[PDB]
């Protein structure tokens, strides 16, 4: 399944936060910062 | 080379969108890691928009920066200077400034220049609708910031250090701006009006020729952008 | 609740004096531990189906349970859907609730709609959410375009090819399948540059 | 705070007192840990190699690389 | 101290009944195994065989410890958080750094659990204090991650299906897994609403 | 591509690689470095139980900033945008600044060696591990909400006289949600019992009748 | 374990892995205690409570293909799951062989 | 006495007055419609009658203002206080802390104090600042 | 010192040298070039074991704690301050003028 | 091990007589783990007043001396050489590193909060019968409210004293 993926989930907490009424948790603008590992382009 | 060129890009709007695509299509597609160039290359770029979401991306860049073993040095404070004048906030380069006196980096000129520009940025955003609720004049906040960058003008010249062109050009930006905040904002006190236009010529006219500095693009923009709000436009 | 964690005075409550009343159902443990004091926006709950299910435990005792769908949403850009079974009509409703907010998502509101059309599919149920200047939807769509605030969409959904036409889930999922996979323009430009 | 690096070790003095020039808080533990007065939870500083290679690696990997170039 | 208070509730109930029941030993093995500390073990030794000088080893190191922290804090849930590490430990990146740490001979993963263990005491990643050191002692003296090759629990889950494919012998060749209803004798009482995994039997 | 940056990466690469190249008196940039963090580790630690009590107060100030921030976002119904963020987390920073200022007393009296001190610090360590949150929090938030109700003279005299006491700098959310919590019943009953006696007892009586009179 | 007019082996079998047992270690209230209560790490890991397996969400689904369509991917390890790996009760120990001997 | 000033069921003669007080200056400040009249000249007058009054009476002092008429470091520091200090800005701020002056007054005084979730006859907010110590 | 760097609006934009050439002028600020706070730390921490610099026993800077924490740390600096400001006409009325 | 126990007891506090009184030990010379006396000063004592004494014995009878300087010697590390081999955890070229791991483990398992972990281990792996039980019901009924408190300033303390039997 790739529909619970990392990038996906960050995705959906990225575009959560962007409305204004919800309030990130620290591991969202820590993942921003050290994304996760990719396994394409190698 | 291409984040240097897209930080002074001025041919199209999406300069900045197009280095935050790059960035990420050299980190996560063509593998390569992010040494200083690149974290100085994209801050300096990012410091430029006063956006909050871009201003916090160089500011966790810069955490990033210095989580992967990549100490700080004089010019990625001056990005964060860059970064937090823009938006007028003077506690955040104060306290930038502290940081980098804390460290033992000596701070350079540059650093002050934009320490006079985040104060003219300062008097820029002063929400001047509330002190009109508040019946309060800005005028004491405006001596203020005059006065601590003339402090800071006589700090430069006691230090023995050589007096650079962008830090007379920053006091010239600070005192026309102080000029048209005057007219804009208090225009029955012709008083403060004529000293700080005083000041401004005397900036102009003698302060250029006294460090022997040539006068370029930018200071004739101050100029005529103070002679252009008090509608002199053959002077301008 | 947006407090979760802080001071706890000894003599002071954890309530105060100005606060909303709850319901008769409405306990503080819906919203799970993720999501636990981060909205800041008032949800209204729209119930999709009620259901009866017959539920086989042993061959010799099949028990009569209740079977819910339902979505929550805010006008403000935040919703999901959920659905739980339970033996009571009250306990299927905090079941699927919680399974509504463990399953939650969000758009972008800056045009209060899509900027493109989106053709997509599950098993069955077609469903396209173009752009529009009105809200162009049946009344058990419109209330989910409500629920996520596009108020500027239009939606609609081909249930032919499904196996069971009439079941109440396929629109509501459809519709969150749909909205889900819609970008915005934001996201679009950023991805361009 | 703004405060200078000179304020902020009188301030720093000022907030410790005299046990800010005394000893520090590992050589207390290792004090309590030879006179045998050390509480359960209290982690004991029971051997310097293997310490300063744990702390040797928790640094290194803050540890920046040269990037001058000759 | 919600522990020592399910020991001493189990301690009165089991002098008040006077027998050891099933109700309070199950209620002891439920407080005394609600600790997250698991999941930080796992995070802390994926992190212990990485290198402290290369870029990308800290670019490992910083997720893997970012996670354990929002673990730990309680921010993220378990199952988005095994997601990531199983994303983290399925790259070939981390695998080559696990594979030259094995080359080398002289490995540094017994500092990195060493350092692991005082940074769960600094940081408050656990439920007592110095519980830590005796967790890294049962991960040491038994069989667990810490003496696995590469730094994960052996499941078939934290390994990739290109290396799952010529081994191991499932279904069929050339996700949930179910047994089709078509077995309708196959145990007796399994079924097809009962699961099953590639390399372990859960019952 | 040779260059400085990629050979100063790979050669600090194949130093960190074994065990070997990078213990004690091997490399001297690495021996400076660690010279130099266990010097400053040496000043900014504190006592471990000092340093768990520290852990837990910052948790409950940082839980009650991101709290007066939610208050605050929830009563003016404006969003969340990346500047309340930068604002939020300054706030959170500073705190937790000030307090580390703070328990640097709680570790100076801790390690001083007089009983008093070291009791008073066990007392405080001990209050901070169990949750219970602190006197002067309490006290901050009354006095600020009294230097906001006073008038001119009042608000001069109590600006004059905190000037030099280093306050946290606490937002108008956090005396708004310490104001705005409803008082414990039971708290007042065991205050009023232990205080008074039976007076007490006869008092909260009456107060009990009043409640059921006003329940009819 | 007391039978109860019943083989023991039988007995604990419906009493480890039926579905009212493993229905009622999720919580369903049915009609008198089929599962086992305390078990330490004898307990299957199938029915742990840190797994990613839970019947309560999987009654509300009336077909495999929506059970194996909707839900949640499982928890790959938890506590139990270690101690079984410490155990090396993974995989069950091999019998002896009965390819080659004989059918007595 | 000193004995009936500490806490326990000690002084019941003189603790049940002072919880009698309270309360009903409560219940005539909240449930007492007849005392939120404007003032008047008979109001104006008869308050400043009520206030000369109140100070026409002297407190009767006791026997104590009757009079007639190497060193230790302790003794020598109050003969120093009290000839070189004969007026301290300092003490008398100390003393208001101890007498805590408008101790039952400024409960209803102040602004925006008691809350509109308070403002009933069965709620106890006069009891806030009862610590037992 | 402390106080008077958040009131002065011009100490974020002076050096080290400048602020120890305006508080104390002496050898109790010089440093004999990178100066830092720890730098003064460690300077102090040999001026005080020798014993040159004397420290009292205990913090002179209370708050948090209690809430009357500004009485005891003015009550700890009345001594420092009244011979801060009584020892240089004391050093005046010393020379004879 | 009696033999070099005694004989490491002896020089300890002989160089304790001619030191005259206190040693402190700091940071730095803690991590360098060097004591009042090095493995020269020691080894020439040996070679000195013992004649009859093989190469291997004397450099075992320095080993102990330095660990008995430092704390109390612990025989903790001899086991943990037997359990824990050395290409189990990864160092086979460095035996400096193992045996600096080993007694840094050693020292950690006498503690009493690894004797208290170890017994709450135990105690969730249904390793007691009716008769632990029964024992810790006399050991936590003994305890009172204040010296419950007492021992729950320690995060050990309280545990232990239910958990000594046991």
């Amino acid at each position: 399944n790739e529909k619970y993926e990392p990038w996906e989930h960050m995705k959906r907490m990225g575009r959560l936060v962007g409305t204004g009424f919800y309030i990130p948790p620290e591991w969202y603008n820590h993942f921003r910062m050290f994304p996760p590992i990719n396994h394409n382009f190698q | 080379l291409q984040l240097k060129a897209l930080a002074k890009d001025n041919s199209q709007l999406n300069s900045l969108p197009e280095a935050i695509q790059l960035f990420d299509q050299m980190e996560n597609v063509y593998g390569f890691i992010a040494s200083r160039p690149h974290y100085d290359a994209m801050m300096f770029h990012l410091s430029q928009s006063p956006r909050p979401e871009m201003r916090l991306r160089c500011e966790e860049l810069a955490h990033k920066m210095e989580l992967m073993g990549i100490v700080w040095n004089a010019n990625t404070y001056l990005n964060l200077i860059r970064s937090a004048q823009v938006v007028g906030d003077v506690a955040a380069v104060e306290k930038y400034l502290s940081r980098m006196r804390e460290e033992g980096i000596p701070a350079s000129i540059g650093h002050l220049t934009w320490a006079v520009q985040a104060h003219v940025q300062s008097m820029i955003r002063i929400d001047y609708d509330a002190l009109k609720e508040k019946d309060e004049s800005p005028l004491p906040t405006w001596l203020e910031h005059l006065e601590t960058c003339f402090g800071i003008y006589e700090l430069v010249v006691r230090r023995g250090w050589v007096m650079q062109l962008p830090f007379v050009n920053a006091l010239l930006r600070l005192t026309c701006q102080a000029t048209i905040l005057s007219m804009e904002r208090t225009p029955d006190e012709a008083e403060t009006i004529g000293r700080f236009e005083e000041q401004a010529n005397k900036i102009w006219n003698h302060t250029f020729d006294e460090w022997q500095l040539q006068k370029d693009v930018y200071s004739y923009e101050c100029y005529i952008a103070l002679l252009a709000h008090q509608q002199r436009i053959d002077e301008a | 609740d947006l407090y979760p964690e802080g001071f706890q005075w000894k003599h002071k409550l954890n309530t105060e004096y100005n606060q909303w009343r709850s319901n008769t159902w409405l306990t503080p443990d819906l919203i799970p531990k993720e999501h636990r004091g981060r909205f800041l926006c008032n949800f209204q709950l729209n119930i999709v189906a009620y259901d009866m299910r017959v539920v086989k435990f042993s061959p010799k005792d099949h028990r009569q349970w209740i079977y819910c769908v339902l979505y929550v949403g805010s006008g403000k850009g935040i919703a999901g859907w959920g659905r739980a079974v339970a033996p009571s009509t009250q306990e299927a409703k905090k079941e699927a609730i919680r399974e509504a907010f463990s399953n939650i998502i969000a758009v972008d509101l800056e045009q209060e709609g899509p900027m493109y059309p989106v053709r997509v599919n599950a098993d069955g149920v077609r469903v396209l959410l173009y752009p529009a200047r009105r809200i162009v939807a049946n009344f058990r769509v419109a209330d989910i375009l409500c629920a996520f605030g596009f108020q500027h969409a239009g939606c609609r959904i081909n249930l032919k090819a499904t196996n069971n036409p009439k079941s109440p889930t396929h629109t509501v999922e459809g519709v969150f399948e749909a909205v889900k996979a819609l970008r915005s323009v934001s996201e679009i430009a950023a991805s361009r540059g | 705070k703004a405060l200078s690096p000179y304020a902020q070790a009188l301030r720093h003095v000022a907030l410790r007192g005299a046990t800010a020039f005394g000893p520090g808080a590992k050589e207390m533990e290792l004090d309590m840990l030879r006179k045998g007065t050390l509480p359960a939870d209290y982690r004991p500083p029971v051997q310097g190699r293997w310490d300063d290679t744990i702390e040797r690696w928790a640094y290194a990997w803050q540890f920046p690389a040269e990037e001058e170039q000759d | 101290d919600t522990e020592f208070q399910a020991l001493v509730e189990f301690i009165e109930g089991a002098s008040y009944d006077q027998l050891i029941s099933g109700r309070r030993f199950k209620k002891v093995y439920d407080v005394l195994s609600e600790n997250d500390d698991m999941f930080i073990w796992l995070c802390h030794t994926a992190m212990s065989v990485l290198n402290p000088g290369d870029m990308r080893s800290r670019l490992i190191y910083n997720h893997l410890r970012i996670l354990a922290e929002s673990v730990a804090s309680g921010e993220m849930t378990q199952r988005t958080a095994f997601r990531f590490f199983e994303s983290a430990v399925r790259s070939p990146a981390y695998r080559e750094i696990a594979k030259r740490q094995l080359e080398g001979g002289a490995a540094t993963r017994l500092a990195g659990i060493s350092a692991a263990a005082d940074v769960m005491r600094r940081m408050g990643l656990t439920r007592r204090p110095m519980s830590s050191y005796f967790e890294l002692y049962q991960r040491i003296v038994e069989r667990s991650e810490a003496m696995t090759p590469w730094g994960f629990p052996p499941l078939f889950q934290f390994e990739e299906r290109l290396s799952l494919e010529p081994r191991l012998k499932f279904f069929s060749r050339a996700r949930i897994f179910w047994i089709p209803p078509t077995w309708n004798r196959a145990g007796r009482f399994l079924g097809p609403h009962v699961t099953l995994y590639p390399g372990m039997t859960p019952d | 591509l040779s260059s400085g940056i990629n050979l100063g990466r790979l050669r600090l690469a194949e130093q960190f690689s074994s065990m070997n190249g990078w213990q004690s008196k091997e490399d001297p940039a690495f021996d400076a470095y660690v010279k130099e963090r266990r010097r400053k580790e040496n000043y900014e630690a504190f006592d471990q139980r000092v340093e768990r009590g520290y852990a837990a107060a910052a948790k409950l100030h940082k839980a009650e900033i991101q709290n007066a921030v939610k208050r605050r976002l929830k009563s003016s119904g404006a969003k969340f945008t990346a500047e309340t963020l930068r604002e939020m987390s300054s706030a959170v920073t500073e705190r937790l600044a000030w307090l580390r200022d703070v328990w640097a007393q709680i570790d100076a009296d801790y390690r001083s060696g007089d009983s008093a001190r070291q009791e008073t610090a066990a007392q405080e360590i001990s209050a901070a591990l169990r949750g219970e949150p602190n006197d002067y929090m309490r006290w901050v938030y009354e006095t600020k909400r009294e230097l906001r109700f006073a008038g001119p003279v009042g608000r001069r005299a109590i600006q004059e006289e905190l000037q030099a006491a280093e306050l946290p700098e606490v937002l108008d959310e956090e005396v708004n949600r310490y104001h705005d919590l409803k008082l414990n019943m039971m708290e007042i009953e065991r205050e009023v019992k232990a205080k008074y006696g039976v007076a007490g007892q006869q008092h909260w009586a009456e107060l009990q009748a009043a409640k059921d009179e006003e329940y009819i | 374990i007391n039978s109860g007019d019943q083989s023991p082996y039988r007995y604990v079998e419906e009493r480890l892995y039926s579905k009212p047992s493993r229905l009622d270690r999720e919580g369903v209230k049915v009609n008198k205690t089929y599962a086992l209560q305390g078990l330490g790490d004898l307990e299957p890991l199938r029915y742990g409570a840190n797994f990613g397996i839970s019947e309560k969400d999987a009654l509300k689904y009336e077909t495999v293909a929506e059970k194996a369509k909707y839900m949640e991917p499982p928890i790959p390890y938890s506590s139990l799951a270690a101690r079984k790996l410490a155990a090396g009760a993974l995989w069950p120990a091999a019998p002896d062989p009965e390819g080659m001997i004989s059918k007595e | 006495c000193f004995s009936s000033w500490n806490d326990g069921s000690e002084g019941y003669e003189w603790k049940s007055r002072a919880l009698s007080e309270k309360r009903s200056l409560a219940l005539e400040f909240l449930g007492n419609v007849n005392k939120r009249v404007s003032i008047h000249d008979a109001i104006r007058l008869k308050a400043d009658i009520n206030k000369k009054a109140i100070s026409n009476v002297s407190c009767p002092s006791f026997f104590s203002g009757i009079e007639g008429a190497h060193l230790s470091p302790s003794d020598a520091s109050l003969l120093k206080e009290e000839f070189l200090c004969d007026y301290d800005p300092s003490d008398t701020k100390r003393m208001a802390k101890w007498v805590n002056l408008r101790s039952e007054t400024s409960d209803y005084q102040s602004y925006g104090a008691i809350p509109e979730g308070e403002r009933s006859l069965w709620s106890a907010w006069y009891l806030r600042n009862i610590k037992a110590g | 010192v402390w106080q008077g760097e958040a009131n002065d609006k011009l100490s974020p934009y002076k050096s080290d040298e400048e602020i120890a050439l305006e508080n104390d002028n002496t050898f109790f600020s010089s440093l004999s070039t990178r100066r830092s706070k720890f730098d003064y730390l460690e300077k102090w921490r040999d001026m005080y074991r020798h014993g040159t610099l004397e420290v009292p026993e205990g913090p002179t800077l209370n708050f948090g704690r209690t809430p009357d924490d500004h009485k005891e740390t003015m009550a700890a600096l009345v001594r420092g301050w009244y011979q801060r400001n009584r020892k240089e006409p004391a050093s005046e009325e010393e020379l004879k003028r | 091990e009696l033999r070099l126990d005694l004989t490491a007891q002896s020089l300890k506090e002989a160089w304790m007589r001619v030191s005259g009184g206190v040693y402190f030990q700091s940071v730095d010379e803690y991590y360098a783990s060097v004591d009042g006396l090095d493995a020269e000063q020691i080894g020439e004592v040996l070679a000195a007043l013992f004649p009859e004494l093989n190469c291997y014995e004397a450099q075992a009878l320095v080993q102990r001396t330095l660990e008995c300087i430092s704390r109390p010697v612990s025989a903790a590390s001899r086991q943990l050489s037997r359990t824990i081999t050395a290409e189990a955890v990864g160092l086979d070229n460095a035996p400096g590193h193992y045996t600096n791991f080993l007694e840094w483990m050693g020292r950690l398992t006498e503690t009493r909060a690894f004797k208290t972990e170890h017994a709450l281990f135990e105690f969730s792996r249904r390793k007691f019968n009716r008769d632990d039980v029964r024992v810790m019901f006399e050991n936590y009924r003994l305890m009172s409210k204040a010296t419950l408190l007492a021992d729950s300033a320690d995060s050990y303390s309280h545990f232990y004293t239910v958990l000594k039997d046991f």
